[PDB]
């Protein structure tokens, strides 16, 4: 029991790990870079009508 | 005598000019003229608003028989019925002479300093004009600026545009004071300063002019102060005056100048501000299609000539917006410019002082600048290993910091302990302590002496033989 | 006869009492007649674009007119020499006016009008028939190019009536005379051509001949073939102007024509004079580099619109070289500048805008621009051949590879070398991003490869394979470690590594690691995919490799090393080399792994 809980706690907390270090600032920066795009748009389409 | 003097024999030229009174119109920073005899492209005009106030102004556009004046110091309180506009006849232009060194001037170029009205030698277009490439000299020669994180993996040459990007909230003032304190060669003490600041606070202003005071080197320089509480249109304008006067000094008189623009990010967002005054074409982020050419013509004022001993180099200050290197102003300005230096959060976050990182900097005149009459062979050698082994370090911390301990290599831990020392001991440096190359070089040595001689790539087996074992 | 200037806007001039001015036209405006270009016409005014700075310009400046496109004039002297964006040389224009500033409104002939050629009559004679195209004579210019051929301007045709003979010749004189129905045909050593019409050609053919570089990596995974096109994006900090300068140098071609438009122009001075002393041995030695390349320089300081006429002009000559028979190979500098100042006028002329500000007709004048390169057969009696390779270099804003520039850009062209940021930040010099990059022309250059190297496309899929794998294996490694690994990967991920930083880094300043022929790169990448094949096989044969790798040993240092071996030693001796290395290699993985 105590091996298995062992190798159980190490998977899980290097996963946890991985997860919040990699995982959540890759999406978030994608998140940014999105709203930027659509953000730009609008500016473009907005010149055109006004002219 | 003779020959300056045919130059200068057409000033007695007396010439009327002619004011008008027909202002036909008025809407945002641009004034309508009507009925105006025989307008010029981009020349100056001096309002009169009702109450004997004056305000300057150029034509920007000419259409049959009118002129869009535009205003510099804003346009509330334009009468239609008694103002007054004259034209100059001629474009801009400012006096020029050696005397202007030791003395402030504000956005517009006039003394602020309580002294005379420049005693001037003549007098010079802002805009200036550009130089043909084939009389054109690259440098060759290497600045000592005592920073270690520069003067050893980013070197300067006399001749070089080298920005400092930066961020709001950090210390790249103080940075551009040590340099400028230290600005010697690696080898008189001709670097003349022509420090133009514009869209600055108080405090800035008056800690350069106290910086300026201590080093004794005030009546060596030339201040173009404009705060933020100045018209917003006028900022556009102390760069060229800056530079005019550096070009004059520096091809004119043989002089070394060294001129140190700020926050470049301010002149970008006035040229935005009046640039969506008018309806031309957004670039990207609202910004002008044409500040690419306009920060060409800015930035490219640079370098030695042919037949001129003097010479120039520029430091302009720039602030990202939001700590983004994509951004369009640092976008361009690496585009135009040869290499920059970089300023990092987490660095001075940790207290390290100059928060310098290196793996983003980089400086192209590099490689004519090191050799053997300068330096030794090793310089470019050891640069290119410690750039490996920085960037080896930073992955493997982030990888440990990821996993944990126990896949870190023997190698890594070396690379951990590596980076560690680096970044604690061969960064910082205190607000006054100078580093030769020469010393720099040889502590650089001790931090790859705790890798094994092999593993070392980038270097030639010579430098490891005959420095290594020492 | 004349007009008068009715509006002006920065670069954009509106005359009036223009009734007979066609569209294109060149005009020539203001008191130091300045050079401008008819775009739109309506009723009695006409919009110009101007190619210089308009300052202090006044209503009521008269306005003249030339009745003739935009032509640059070819022929002997062009060469050796720089010029400026619409055709002015530099030099002449410095010394003459002893300042350091461009004068606006200088005019200086485009040839030297005062040098003498010892000019050779052809192989016509009187009473013959000759038709455009037609060679009438060799004239001298250079060591390296002993045979500058004159021709007849295309367009142009009938039976020569008198011809001049041997001797000595300035290019004002009328050496041949042609009798069409009337005897109105004069021509002397030069001629002129409208820019915007590309040169007829008799046929266009397709390219099957490499167009070596130098470039470990791009020779192996990305050739490039004499005739073709290409493209290099960056993100300010890649480096790119090393490979430019690369292939600049030591490439095989016969004459180069390098063109800045938009660029931080202390390069021009660098290269102006770092050339005069690098010398190359393809006829004769010792010919310094200068005396085979032209340099059409337009700093990002001087006016917008000469960044439009600067790349026409660089073609044009490129062709008119190839014209004579001679492999040129054009470069450009930054292709986005174009763009740039394009949308600048477009904007100002207040018409509609489309994706991104930009117009709307910039991709089919990109297309039409990249269509002239080509190889061909010339137009003429002698049936020479020659060819045209332009390589671009477009630089997006962000960095990123969605702007409209780029991607108008890669529907025409046909080869792709992309170039990623921190690979350069790494100092892995020749930092390409070998994910996305990509040729086109692989399948036909199999007509030479099977020729001169039968296994060389076998190998570089092999390489390809194995590049990918590692980098499908990375993130794997990374996200669980180590742990989970069999031999065979690590096998792969090392050999991978190996290969970043052996076969991949390359510095042109070391004077072995600045020029690698295709045998070097062929034997090197060769002993890379035996090292690694041998290794598979012993594993699978059974061995620990964490055992194995260090009995391996000193074999991985020889074969990292083996880049090491001076080029140009004997072509051969390096051969021995090499064969002598893979044995030894091959005896230790018998021995070493057993």
């Amino acid at each position: 029991a105590f091996i298995i809980l062992d190798e159980v706690i190490k998977v899980t907390n290097r996963r946890v790990n991985a997860i919040e270090h990699v995982i959540i600032p890759r999406t978030e920066n994608t998140i940014a870079y999105i709203n930027s795009e659509l953000d730009e748009l609008d500016r473009e389409e907005f010149y055109r009508l006004k002219k | 005598f003779a020959i300056n003097k045919k130059a200068v024999e057409q000033g007695f030229n007396v010439k009327p000019r002619l004011n008008y009174n027909t202002v036909s119109g008025v809407n945002g920073p641009l004034v309508i003229l009507e009925k105006v005899k025989f307008p010029r492209y981009n020349e100056i005009v001096n309002l009169t608003l009702p109450d004997g106030t004056v305000r300057q102004g150029q034509v920007l556009e000419i259409r049959g028989d009118r002129a869009i004046v535009q205003v510099f110091e804003g346009t509330s309180g334009i009468d239609v019925k008694k103002t007054t506009v004259e034209f100059t006849g001629e474009s801009l232009r400012i006096p020029v002479s050696e005397d202007m060194l030791g003395r402030i001037f504000d956005g517009s170029g006039r003394p602020i300093d309580n002294g005379p009205k420049v005693f001037a030698e003549d007098y010079l277009d802002i805009n200036g004009s550009p130089i043909n490439p084939y009389a054109r000299i690259y440098p060759e020669e290497m600045i000592s600026t005592g920073v270690s994180a520069i003067d050893t993996m980013n070197s300067i040459a006399r001749g070089q545009k080298i920005p400092i990007f930066s961020a709001s909230g950090l210390p790249h003032n103080e940075i551009a004071a040590q340099i400028c304190r230290q600005a010697g060669l690696v080898r008189e003490e001709n670097f003349s300063i022509v420090f133009a600041a514009m869209g600055v606070n108080l405090e800035t202003a008056r800690f350069f002019k106290q910086d300026f005071e201590e080093n004794g080197s005030l009546e060596r320089t030339s201040l173009f102060l404009n705060l933020a509480n100045d018209p917003t249109i006028e900022r556009i304008i102390t760069p060229r005056l800056a530079l005019t006067t550096a070009e004059y000094l520096a091809y004119q008189t043989e002089r070394h100048v060294l001129t140190i623009l700020t926050d470049m990010s301010s002149y970008a967002d006035a040229l935005r501000e009046v640039s969506a005054a008018r309806e031309e074409v957004p670039g990207r982020r609202g910004y002008p299609g044409y500040m690419y050419t306009d920060l060409s013509t800015i930035y490219e004022r640079a370098g030695r000539v042919e037949g001129r001993n003097g010479s120039i180099t520029q430091i302009p200050i720039l602030t990202m917006p939001n700590d983004d290197i994509t951004h369009p102003i640092p976008d361009l300005t690496g585009y135009i410019t040869e290499g920059q230096i970089f300023v990092d959060r987490q660095l001075h976050n940790k207290g390290i002082y100059p928060p310098i990182n290196v793996l983003p900097s980089l400086s192209r005149l590099m490689k004519s600048a090191i050799g053997e009459g300068m330096t030794r062979k090793d310089h470019g050698d050891v640069s290119n290993q410690l750039y490996a082994k920085y960037a080896i370090g930073k992955d493997a911390a982030a990888m440990k910091a990821v996993v944990g301990e126990e896949a870190l290599s023997i190698e890594d831990k070396l690379s951990l302990e590596f980076l560690e020392k680096f970044e604690k001991t061969f960064i910082t440096q205190g607000a006054y302590e100078d580093r030769t190359v020469f010393e720099s070089l040889d502590q650089a040595w001790s931090l790859l002496r705790i890798y094994p001689k092999e593993m070392l790539n980038r270097i030639s087996p010579k430098i490891l033989d005959e420095f290594y074992d020492r | 006869e004349y007009g008068a200037i009715y509006s002006v806007s920065g670069p954009v001039v509106i005359a009036e009492n223009m009734i007979g001015c066609a569209m294109y036209e060149l005009v020539k405006v203001g008191h130091d007649n300045l050079v401008g270009e008819v775009i739109r016409i309506d009723g009695d005014k006409a919009t110009i674009q101007v190619y210089e700075e308009t300052a202090g310009l006044t209503v009521g400046d008269p306005v003249l007119r030339t009745g003739k496109p935009l032509s640059v004039e070819l022929g002997p002297g062009l060469m050796e020499t720089i010029y400026d964006g619409i055709q002015r040389p530099l030099k002449a224009i410095k010394e003459e006016s002893q300042s350091i500033y461009i004068p606006r409104g200088i005019d200086t002939p485009a040839l030297d009008r005062t040098i003498k050629w010892q000019f050779t009559p052809g192989k016509f004679q009187v009473g013959d028939h000759i038709s455009g195209g037609d060679i009438y004579g060799s004239v001298f210019e250079n060591s390296l190019i002993s045979s500058h051929k004159i021709l007849l301007p295309p367009r142009s045709r009938g039976t020569i009536t008198w011809i001049a003979p041997a001797g000595e010749y300035t290019l004002d004189e009328k050496i041949l005379e042609v009798e069409f129905d009337g005897k109105k045909s004069d021509f002397t050593l030069y001629h002129t051509w409208p820019v915007r019409v590309p040169r007829p050609v008799t046929e266009k053919l397709s390219a099957d001949y490499p167009l070596l570089t130098g470039q470990r990596v791009l020779d192996a995974l990305f050739p490039c073939v004499q005739g073709g096109t290409t493209c290099i994006p960056g993100a300010f900090g890649c480096g790119k102007t090393v490979i430019s300068q690369s292939l600049s140098k030591y490439s095989n071609s016969d004459a180069i024509i390098y063109v800045g438009c938009g660029e931080r122009g202390n390069e021009m001075a660098e290269v102006l004079m770092e050339f005069p002393e690098l010398y190359t041995e393809m006829s004769g030695t010792k010919e310094p580099i200068m005396k085979r390349t032209t340099l059409v320089a337009n700093t990002s300081n001087m006016p917008v619109a000469a960044r439009e006429a600067s790349i026409y002009t660089g073609i044009t000559l490129a062709e008119y070289f190839r014209d004579q028979g001679k492999n040129v190979s054009m470069i450009a500098d930054s292709s986005s500048r174009w763009a740039e100042a394009l949308r600048e006028i477009s904007g100002r002329l207040g018409e509609m805008p489309a994706d991104q500000g930009f117009p709307a007709y910039l991709g089919a004048k990109l297309a039409s621009f990249y269509e002239r390169a080509g190889k061909a057969v010339a137009l003429g009696s002698p049936d020479r051949t020659g060819s045209v390779s332009i390589v671009a270099a477009v630089s997006p804003a962000g960095g990123d590879f969605s702007d409209p520039v780029t991607t108008a850009t890669l529907g025409i062209t046909q080869v792709f070398w992309g170039l990623d940021k921190k690979l350069a930040q790494r100092k892995h010099f020749p930092s390409i991003n070998t994910s996305v990059s990509y040729s086109k022309y692989t399948n036909v250059l199999n007509k030479f490869y099977d020729s001169n190297y039968p296994e060389f496309p076998v190998l570089r899929d092999r390489m390809k394979e194995i590049l990918s794998n590692a980098e499908e294996l990375e993130q794997v490694v990374q996200l669980v470690g180590k742990s989970a690994l069999s031999d065979s990967d690590k096998i792969t991920l090392d050999v991978a590594t190996l290969i970043k930083e052996d076969f991949l880094q390359q510095n042109g300043y070391s004077t072995y690691d600045a020029f690698c022929p295709i045998w070097k790169t062929f034997d090197m990448m060769r002993a890379f995919i035996s090292y690694h094949d041998e290794a598979q096989k012993a594993v699978a044969n059974g061995a620990n490799w964490s055992k194995l790798a260090d009995s391996t040993g000193d074999v991985k240092h020889a074969v990292s090393s083996s880049k090491f071996f001076e080029p140009s030693r004997g072509e051969k001796e390096v051969h021995g080399e090499f064969e002598k290395l893979l044995s030894t290699m091959q005896e230790r993985f018998a021995e070493s792994t057993d």
